[PDB]
């Protein structure tokens, strides 16, 4: 039937993972030093790429699958900064496989995945709007378990820089607050702060 | 049947002398302002009409009180505007510097000219005797010039009153409420505030005048010298009668009600019964007495009474001996 | 049950809060909204659980929950009406702000528009002090003037403690550990300017 | 059997003599720099090895280019930038500015000085006579530099030569494949690139020298003044070879495997077969026949030659009479 890679990527939750070529990773240069970042490399790369594993132990080949799982990610990181990842990945942004903006005056500008660390374990995969420049946290519950080192703190930065015809325009909008249609001044927030910090 | 007719004894046909425009408010045209002169620092306060913020001009940067009025009918709101802009410029009346909208909603505010006021209830705790005496007589300036311009206020309570005691300011200020004086005319006797009601307003009375503002300043001065606020503290409208009868007695009442032939809620027969007038001396005690002279209870009585013809004009109570030491002063 | 009850029940009603009778029962506060809602006289019945006399069932049903709605916009300006939102937003019945560096503040309902049919309801968050749409798709239908361009602002001019402070961190954008200049992003829109 | 040894004729023991440290570059110690002194402007270019981005140098306000290395052993890192520094001043030979590293995952970034680049469209296409005769020196300066200094580039191609056409400058850059030449060493035979590998590589002879430098200023320099590039385009190594003797013919290569005594992978066996050494005239048509003169020719075969130690010298090179008409202005 289908390929780990294909499985992996088809699960619910990685949504915003492509499936990189097998091209990439059979050329062992491109997976330096990856080895010394995941338990069971060999075995879990043969996973990976769908190879005769080495089956007896019933929880040894569920420590395998993880190890194949957390070296994915960590290639998937490499991957994209590539010329033909980005162009992978720019695919499912045309068509907002990583969601869209929830800030009003955005409107709906489609987003995509950042890591804010590289290290895996440190933080889940966030969402990086183009257009307001900031980070969002998915909407969706089954992204709160991704790690975001198999993105990267690089992905988006670096799309940019290949396609800069890309980045949308600054939003034409911003909010204004009003209360019965006055605007609030600036002062009334000093005010407020420190009614909070006297607290 | 028929309640006796009343008239002012001041100031009672200068509304009859005015071209109509003075007193008919419905006919005034608002002419508006723009809002984004003036921006929002800090909300000051709040109301049944009315909520109220500090805010900055971007003009020339000084700052401003709004008073954001809430949905009412827009008579209301003219009736308002009109008084302010008629009374304007009088002595320690409040200066309407502007009138603004929102363009959609179109909600109505009015912007006042800043007022610094003192803790006011922190204040009082300390009012000596003479600023007891200063500030009546400023507030009574303000009521003597208002009258004199044919509106009455309907609304005098110490809320109603801006202290900046460092400056020796102040200022009477909500006009929400005030109306003008049309000799004949039967008003509504739902005014004021409860413990600063008339008894001509709980006796369903209509024909009221100027010297309703006399009743709810007495109120005042009863509550500032005896150092019980407020003084009249009914629990509903029919008991805040009850609890001016337990002071001024009950006899005078039944006079009140005869001489003008009023028509008393068969309610009020049920729980008034018969109370003796009690000497002002008697709400004297310690904490009070330095706040209490003969002058400042002979004040009290002549502006204390059922009968609004016998309470003193606001230009009379002026020459009370009360304020002697006061004008005096105020002799440079 | 009582109308006002079961409506703020309902699926996507979650950022209501519950109107007290005697706030309604005061001609005083709904004063002008008569010229707002069609049946207005039998909306308010409706509301208040009184005594009615189809699809006209229906379409006072509508004027029912539209004038609820508009009540609710000047009742949630109140002390009163605050204390309740503000019982609610300590709950985060209002959801939580997705921005990364605002860390789950919870935010507060609040309308674009003042006007019915303009916009759907938005939330404010009062750390980053923007306004973002729910991400929930069952307050997509729910009118943004039942609620008013003035809630937020008003609740804390009224309790400004709630106020939380400004976010300590902020998103800093790191191409493998270098920072990117401005002069990127300028050059970024110049190109996708020409394409 | 086993094939002859070989050695330099220029600059044989340069490093022999030179204290370990300035060769032995595994115990370099990489002193870092201060990475948020560096800003990212734009993409500039790719490689197997690298990513480069122009930036700005924020303490100063200045364009630096900053190559950042992908994953290698450490070794090669430490080579490059030895190398670099070891260099660094020459003439025409990139100047490594500064180094610095991700703290948190370590990847590590060269800064170079900025160069402003035109694109091989524009220029070698367009370059007249003399352009390509000024070039070429220039080139020769940082190469005959690097060999004296006892480095072989290995890698010399047009995406490694910088020119800015309009300010007349050029700069040999990436030396990542750049290697210090220590007299019977052998070294790898996989560098630089199909098109400009040398006969010594291609046949698998290790003992190679700063002469094969030279192989590949042929294959740029024949592909300049014929206007055909890559000039030797081979479809594999194999197939690179029979492309190389197809022009300079299977004598001189089979005498060259010989002196060498070089065994010859078997699937060369029947591949090369038998070709004529064909005129250099025989490459010149009307759209390049601007750049090709006689001193052109005779240089150009002076450098690619089979025997690597028959070829020119850098030093000698410049001498050659295609640059006299360069160095005499060179000399005003
Ligand atoms: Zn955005
Ligand atoms: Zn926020």
């Amino acid at each position: 039937e289908v390929s780990w890679i294909s499985w992996f990527c088809g699960l619910r939750g990685n949504e915003f993972f492509c499936e990189v070529d097998e091209d990439y990773i059979q050329d062992k240069f491109n997976l330096t030093g990856l080895n010394e970042q995941v338990p069971h490399y060999r075995q879990a790369l043969d996973m990976i790429l769908d190879l005769e594993p080495d089956e007896d132990n019933p929880n040894q080949s569920d420590l395998i699958e993880q190890a194949a799982e957390m070296l994915y990610g960590l290639i998937h990181a490499r991957y994209i900064l590539t010329n033909r990842g980005i162009a992978q990945m720019l695919e499912k942004y045309q068509q907002g496989d990583f969601g869209y903006c929830p800030r009003v005056y955005c409107e709906n500008q489609p987003m995509l995945p950042i890591g804010l660390s590289d290290i895996p374990g440190e933080a889940m995969v966030k969402l990086y709007c183009p257009k307001c420049m900031d980070v969002y946290t998915p909407k969706s519950s089954r992204h709160h378990h991704t790690d975001g080192a198999y993105f990267g703190t690089g992905f988006p930065h670096m799309l940019f820089m290949v396609h800069p015809e890309y980045r949308p325009k600054r939003p034409a909008n911003q909010f204004v607050p009003r209360l019965y249609g006055f605007k609030i001044h600036p002062m009334a927030y000093q005010l407020q702060l420190q009614a909070a910090s006297n607290f | 049947s028929g309640p006796v007719p009343s008239r002012a004894r001041v100031y009672t046909d200068v509304n009859t002398h005015r071209p109509r425009e003075y007193w008919d408010y419905e006919s005034h045209v608002v002419e508006w302002g723009n809002q984004d002169d003036y921006q929002l620092v800090r909300k000051l306060g709040r109301g049944k009409y009315s909520e109220v913020f500090e805010a900055i001009n971007i003009t020339n940067n000084e700052k401003v009180v709004v008073k954001i009025l809430k949905p009412v009918k827009k008579k209301k709101i003219k009736r308002e505007i009109k008084i302010l802009e008629n009374l304007r410029g009088g002595p320690n009346i409040i200066t309407l510097a502007d009138i603004v909208k929102d363009p959609v909603s179109r909600t109505p505010a009015l912007v006042f000219e800043h007022v610094n006021n003192t803790d006011e209830k922190q204040l009082y705790q300390t009012l000596t005797d003479y600023d007891i005496r200063f500030y009546m007589y400023e507030i009574l300036k303000a009521l003597d010039y208002c009258h004199s311009m044919g509106i009455m206020h309907r609304d005098v309570k110490p809320h109603n009153v801006m202290i900046d005691h460092e400056h020796r300011k102040l200022r009477l200020i909500d006009w929400g409420l005030a109306e003008f004086y049309h000799p004949g005319q039967e008003y509504n006797v739902r005014v004021a505030s409860r413990y600063f009601k008339g008894p001509e307003l709980l006796v369903d009375y209509q024909m009221y005048d100027y010297s309703l503002d006399m009743w709810s300043l007495g109120c005042m001065l009863a509550s500032m010298i005896f150092r019980k606020e407020p003084f009249f503290h009914g629990h509903d409208n029919y008991d805040q009668l009850v609890r001016i009868a337990k002071v001024l007695g009950t006899e005078d009442l039944y006079d009140y009600i005869d001489k003008y032939n009023i028509e008393l809620d068969p309610r009020f027969n049920d729980i008034l019964g018969r109370h003796s007038r009690k000497r002002w001396e008697r709400f004297v005690h310690s904490e009070n007495q330095h706040l209490v002279s003969p002058e400042a209870l002979d004040f009290l009585d002549k502006l204390l009474r059922y009968d609004h013809q016998s309470r003193l004009t606001a230009r009379e109570a002026m020459e009370h001996p009360y304020f002697y030491t006061v004008v005096k002063d105020q002799a440079r």
